[PDB]
């Protein structure tokens, strides 16, 4: 009483239900740097200019 | 500043939109004008400098530098304009906008009230002058350029830029204030000679003293006032400036180029007596007024100070009027053999008046302002050591000698029999004459605005 898979059918994505956990961390991959911060805060013009040895702008 | 600096850069339009006849009244006028305006630099007080903004102010040591940078600039248009009426107009024009522009450089070189622009301005001095002398200079390598910046220029940058990076500024105004003491080591040493050698060629130093008696003849009547005048006194300037920085390592490390100018002030006014050349003899005359200048900026006391400033003024004054005499006898010999032309009182009673005058000056006849300055530089260097009167005063039996032998051989003794194209004294020959001496005479009434800002 076994019906042969048609065109298509094997090829499906299936769903299991499985009673075991997932794994939290498969790759084992410890603990990442942290990032560099951001910037916030307004954007005030630059004290006094370039300060390029004497260029007062 | 600002106030001088814009009438001096409208002068431009004012020499060139001017007509084909008008380009040496208009310019003569104006500057006249601005140099009436300079005497508001006079502002000064006993403690604080005359501070205008963050890249522009001016003490006591640039303020008569200055007037007397705004003076020559319508004496040397007085000078040059009857030499250059033969050129083209467009030429002409050029000349004049040379003058102008080296004028410019020179009014914000004194009053930079930082360094590496000071150094910026110093330098962008030589390209004006050294147009004027390569293209109206009359006669024909090239190696001075190389060892004045080898020795002098780039070493000033480099020392400078490391004054920047520790120091953290190169306001002059801020320096006093942040000043440290400088020890002894090889790196303060070769940091000393780097920011001193190249004013010590620009004064010039005996030794590095031979490229003036060179550019002096190569050069026109304004080239050589200019040279004579201001720019020999950026070196000055400069030491006076940066001498502040060096200490205490130029209490022993003054003591090399010091010997070097007690004698060079020896050796050169000796070779004025030895000279051919008028206008040669004027340039080893201004090296040997120069020495003195040195020594007392080395020796750096205040009465030493105050002697070297009243010598620089009185120096381009003086050597103004004597190039400007020089002038007045290449234009009509036509050569500028000293003992070609003599006699020339029987002639011109009026000009050999003010070759008198210039002469008096010269070997400094008190009270003029030129034994102002000798006497006080004399003064703080009898202070350094008792032996170097000694050495001072050789100096002034020289200094008169050629002063006055300059004055025998061109204006006494027989005249030439063969030389009979002598004319009579210009107007504008005698009025330049005139507004090189009254000023120098007047100065003697009043010396107090002459002598820097430790008075
Ligand atoms: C109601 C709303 C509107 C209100 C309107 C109110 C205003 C009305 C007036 C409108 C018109 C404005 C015109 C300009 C304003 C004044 C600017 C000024 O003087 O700044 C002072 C500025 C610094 O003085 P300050 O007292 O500290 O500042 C006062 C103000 O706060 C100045 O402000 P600052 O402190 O913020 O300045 C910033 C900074 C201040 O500067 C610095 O921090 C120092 C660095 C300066 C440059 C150093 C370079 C050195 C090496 C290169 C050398 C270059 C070649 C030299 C010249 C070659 C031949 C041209 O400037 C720069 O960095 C710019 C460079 C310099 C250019 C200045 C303007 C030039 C305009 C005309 C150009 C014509 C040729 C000029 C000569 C070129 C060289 C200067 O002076 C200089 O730098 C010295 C040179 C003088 C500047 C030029 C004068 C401008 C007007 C010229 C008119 C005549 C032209 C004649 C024909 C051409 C002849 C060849
Ligand atoms: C602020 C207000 C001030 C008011 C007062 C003015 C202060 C003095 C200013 C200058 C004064 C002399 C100017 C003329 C001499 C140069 C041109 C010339 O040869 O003319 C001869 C000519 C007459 O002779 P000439 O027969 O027709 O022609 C000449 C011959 O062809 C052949 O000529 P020569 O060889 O027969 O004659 C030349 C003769 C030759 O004689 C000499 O070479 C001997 C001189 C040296 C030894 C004697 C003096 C030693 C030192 C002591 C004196 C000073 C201190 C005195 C105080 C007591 C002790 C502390 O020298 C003189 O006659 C000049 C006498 C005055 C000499 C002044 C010092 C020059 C010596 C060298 C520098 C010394 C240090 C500086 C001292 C400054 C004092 C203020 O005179 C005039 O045409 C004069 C015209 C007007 C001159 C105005 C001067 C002032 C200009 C400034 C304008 C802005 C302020 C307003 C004041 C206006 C006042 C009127």
């Amino acid at each position: 009483g076994w019906v042969r898979p048609d065109l298509g059918e094997l090829s499906k994505v299936t769903k299991v239900k499985t009673d075991r956990p997932l794994p939290e961390n498969p790759y084992h991959s410890r603990a990442r740097p942290e990032p560099n911060p951001e910037v916030e805060g307004d954007l005030k013009p630059a004290r006094h200019g370039s300060r390029l040895f004497f260029w007062t702008m | 500043m600002l106030k001088y600096i814009i009438p001096t850069m409208m002068l431009m339009p004012l020499t060139w939109l001017s007509k084909n006849s008008m380009i040496w009244i208009n310019t003569t006028l104006h500057s006249l004008l601005i140099s009436l305006t300079s005497l508001l630099l006079l502002n000064q007080f006993g403690d604080n400098s005359l501070n205008f903004s963050l890249t522009f102010f001016s003490d006591s040591l640039s303020t008569p530098l200055l007037i007397l940078t705004m003076w020559l600039l319508p004496l040397m248009l007085m000078a040059s304009q009857h030499h250059l009426s033969k050129e083209n107009l467009a030429r002409k024009k050029l000349f004049i906008s040379m003058l102008i522009l080296l004028q410019l450089f020179l009014i914000m070189t004194f009053t930079a009230t930082e360094l590496i622009f000071f150094y910026i301005m110093f330098e962008a001095t030589l390209v004006p002058t050294l147009i004027i002398i390569t293209r109206w200079g009359n006669q024909t390598a090239g190696l001075y350029f190389l060892f004045y910046t080898l020795a002098g220029s780039l070493p000033l940058l480099v020392a400078l830029i490391y004054i920047q990076n520790t120091m953290g500024s190169l306001n002059f105004l801020i320096l006093q204030y942040w000043v440290q003491p400088m020890p002894n080591s090889w790196s303060n040493t070769f940091m000393w000679l780097a920011c001193m050698m190249a004013f010590m060629v620009k004064m010039p130093l005996y030794g590095l003293h031979l490229w003036l008696p060179k550019a002096h003849v190569e050069a026109p009547i304004a080239g050589s006032m200019v040279l004579a005048a201001i720019l020999l006194k950026l070196g000055g300037y400069g030491m006076m400036r940066i001498t502040l920085l060096l200490n205490p390592i130029t209490d022993f490390m003054a003591y090399p180029f010091i010997m070097l100018s007690l004698w060079g002030m020896i050796m050169t006014s000796s070779i004025c007596l030895r000279q051919t050349d008028l206008k040669s003899l004027i340039a080893y005359s201004s090296v040997s007024h120069m020495a003195l200048v040195i020594v007392a900026i080395l020796i750096q006391t205040p009465w030493s100070y105050m002697g070297a400033t009243a010598l620089m003024i009185a120096h381009g004054l003086t050597s103004s009027m004597l190039f400007c005499l020089a002038n007045s006898n290449y234009e009509r010999v036509h050569s500028r053999t000293m003992i070609l032309a003599r006699g020339l009182q029987t002639l011109l009673p009026l000009m050999a008046a003010w070759w008198l005058l210039a002469s008096l000056t010269n070997l400094a006849l008190p009270p003029s302002i030129n034994l102002i300055g000798e006497l006080f530089v004399v003064m703080s260097t009898f202070s350094w050591s008792n032996i170097t009167i000694i050495l001072m005063g050789l100096n002034m039996v020289i200094t008169a000698l050629y002063s006055l032998y300059m004055l025998i051989t061109t204006q006494r003794g027989k005249h030439t029999h063969h030389i009979n194209n002598i004319l009579p004294s210009f107007t504008r020959e005698n009025a330049l004459m005139s507004l090189h001496m009254l000023p120098l005479l007047l100065l003697s009434l009043n010396p107090k605005i002459i002598l820097g800002p430790l008075y």
